[PDB]
């Protein structure tokens, strides 16, 4: 999957972007 | 995504609606 996951407070999704790209 | 929250699910649902213009992320197999 991937390593920085958020998962901290409800995602927005500028930081699900960094996922995306 | 909306309520509480991401781990150890929702995160990849999440993903598979935002990253792409319909949606997309990528997932790989073996």
């Amino acid at each position: 999957g991937i390593v920085e996951q958020c998962c901290t407070s409800i995602c927005s999704l500028y930081q699900l972007e960094n996922y995306c790209n | 995504f909306v309520n509480q929250h991401l781990c150890g699910s929702h995160l990849v649902e999440a993903l598979y609606l935002v990253c792409g213009e319909r949606g997309x992320f990528y997932t790989p197999k073996t």
